[PDB]
């Protein structure tokens, strides 16, 4: 979970890092120079306007950053660390004494609910035992 | 196939195991019935640093294309490397916390089963006396 | 099934 | 790597036990039953469940495999078909838990 | 930071610089005058054909279009006899041969 985010992050960091370069790698457009821009023979060439590459090229900036702040909010969200073992050893035992108190307060609780039953049912053959008397 | 000690394990040497068990307390195929014996704050300030610097030689890996690029994706390599020794030093920690918080959830299960139980309880014990006030 | 024979379990139950 | 040793030999072959057609192939022989060894041998293989020795067990699933085998030992190519459907069922969820 | 602008030096933009118009840079646009489809007027600078047939058509015959790499692979002067040559040649009868087109 905690430590799983951080591996996707990195990895679609780089996966970023590459997909970004490979759109402009592949589409973009020429120049004018100093005469004309584009070439008679464009088959291969894939020529993209202006427009869709320069905001291409702000969403695949974009996403970086959305990814970086994702990662900040990321090591800013995860639990609190410590350098030393020594006190995440002393929680584990503390709880584990927490864990065998409560389940003895446990038992006793069960004890008392069960004598209250007996109880009630001392009532309830009470009652059978006075309507059999009765009514036959 | 099988090991080939499975031919030591007739019924008639398991006979005489117990008494050289008994007599090596005070070299044979009763030696390979016995068992062989046993072999022989935090970084969280460092990786925001790594972090920001892989930024950096990205700009760097994007301002440079010529064939400059080869001496700089070295370096970038390097970064890449160091997030991953932080990681490494997340490996163990988080695995104790993961057990801290198993042990917490144990605790509140335990409680609630009695708290249950017993609001089971009391509202019997009202309803009976309800009946009680209305005869006399 | 190939960590056995490239692993000790071959030779060992090959070498009696 | 040089000569290996006999607690590496056991310990690869109880592992290798947590293979479905491995010990498929263990169950369908003819020689290996005729004495009473191989079966002295896998009930003698069991101090691997026990402390220190289960430090090492890499696999969970070889362990409980040999205690299903010891227990079936005790009390013949009908259920020796009739255990492999079974794990085979319970295989692949463990398999997606894993990477 | 570490690795950053760790190598001190200036990795000047390349030096053919793509940016400046290199046919100007270099020299190469009085050949771009010469053998672009467009003239420098305005017309097309076409009508070349296919094969070398202008410089075939410098020199007087039919020229049907029809080695050398394989002589510049194994390259001092040759030798020659004069008298067995003129004596060769000497024997060209006055008669017709074959069947073969003047074309």
């Amino acid at each position: 979970d905690r430590l799983t985010q951080l591996q996707i992050c990195l990895d679609q960091m780089t996966e970023q890092f590459c997909a970004t370069l490979n759109y402009i790698d592949k589409n973009h457009g020429f120049e004018r120079l100093t005469v004309n821009e584009p070439q008679m023979s464009d088959k291969h060439a894939t020529v993209v306007p202006p427009e869709e590459f320069s905001n291409t090229i702000d969403e695949l900036s974009t996403d970086i950053i959305l990814k970086t702040r994702q990662i900040n909010k990321l090591i800013d969200s995860l639990p609190g660390v410590d350098v030393s073992a020594e006190e995440q050893l002393r929680k584990i035992d503390m709880l584990q004494k927490k864990l065998v108190e409560v389940e003895d307060e446990k038992i006793e609780a069960i004890k008392k609910k069960e004598k209250l039953l007996r109880h009630v049912d001392s009532l309830i053959e009470d009652f059978v035992d006075g309507i059999a008397n009765s009514k036959k | 196939t099988s090991p080939s000690y499975v031919k030591f394990f007739t019924q008639s040497n398991l006979e005489k195991l117990p008494k050289y068990k008994e007599k090596k307390a005070a070299t044979c195929a009763l030696d390979y019935l016995i068992p062989p014996p046993m072999p022989k704050q935090y970084k969280i300030q460092e990786l925001r640093k790594l972090l920001k610097s892989l930024l950096l030689n990205y700009l760097e890996l994007i301002g440079v294309l010529p064939d400059m690029y080869e001496r700089k994706v070295e370096n970038i390599r390097t970064i890449l490397v160091n997030i991953h020794h932080l990681l490494n030093e997340y490996r163990p920690h988080q695995s104790r916390e993961s057990l801290i918080m198993l042990l917490e959830e144990q605790l509140e299960y335990k409680r609630g089963e009695i708290r249950e139980i017993e609001q089971v309880c009391k509202q019997v014990h009202d309803k009976l006396t309800s009946i009680q006030d209305t005869l006399r | 099934e190939d960590a056995l024979r490239r692993g000790m379990l071959a030779m060992a139950s090959l070498h009696s | 790597n040089p000569l290996p040793t006999r607690f590496e030999v056991e310990l690869e072959f109880i592992q290798s036990l947590a293979n479905i057609q491995y010990v498929t192939y263990l169950l369908t022989q003819q020689q290996i039953w005729k004495s009473p060894n191989f079966k002295n041998y896998l009930k003698y293989l069991e101090y691997w469940c026990n402390p220190p020795y289960s430090q090492c067990i890499v696999y969970p699933n070889c362990l409980f495999i040999l205690k299903l085998l010891n227990g079936f030992m005790e009390s013949x190519x009908x259920x020796x078909x009739x255990x492999x459907x079974x794990x085979x069922x319970x295989x692949x969820x463990x398999x997606x838990x894993x990477x | 930071y570490y690795y950053y602008v760790d190598p001190e030096t200036t990795y000047t933009y390349q030096q053919p610089n793509p940016l400046q118009d290199l046919i100007s840079v270099y020299g190469l646009d009085d050949i771009s005058r010469q053998v672009a489809r467009t003239n420098l007027d305005g017309t097309k600078a076409v009508k070349l054909r296919k094969s070398y047939k202008n410089q075939i058509a410098d020199l007087s015959g039919k020229f049907s279009t029809i080695s050398e790499q394989q002589w510049r692979e194994q390259l001092q002067p040759p030798n020659f006899d004069w008298d067995l040559c003129s004596s060769v040649l000497s024997q060209f009868e006055r008669s017709y041969p074959s069947e073969f087109a003047n074309q």
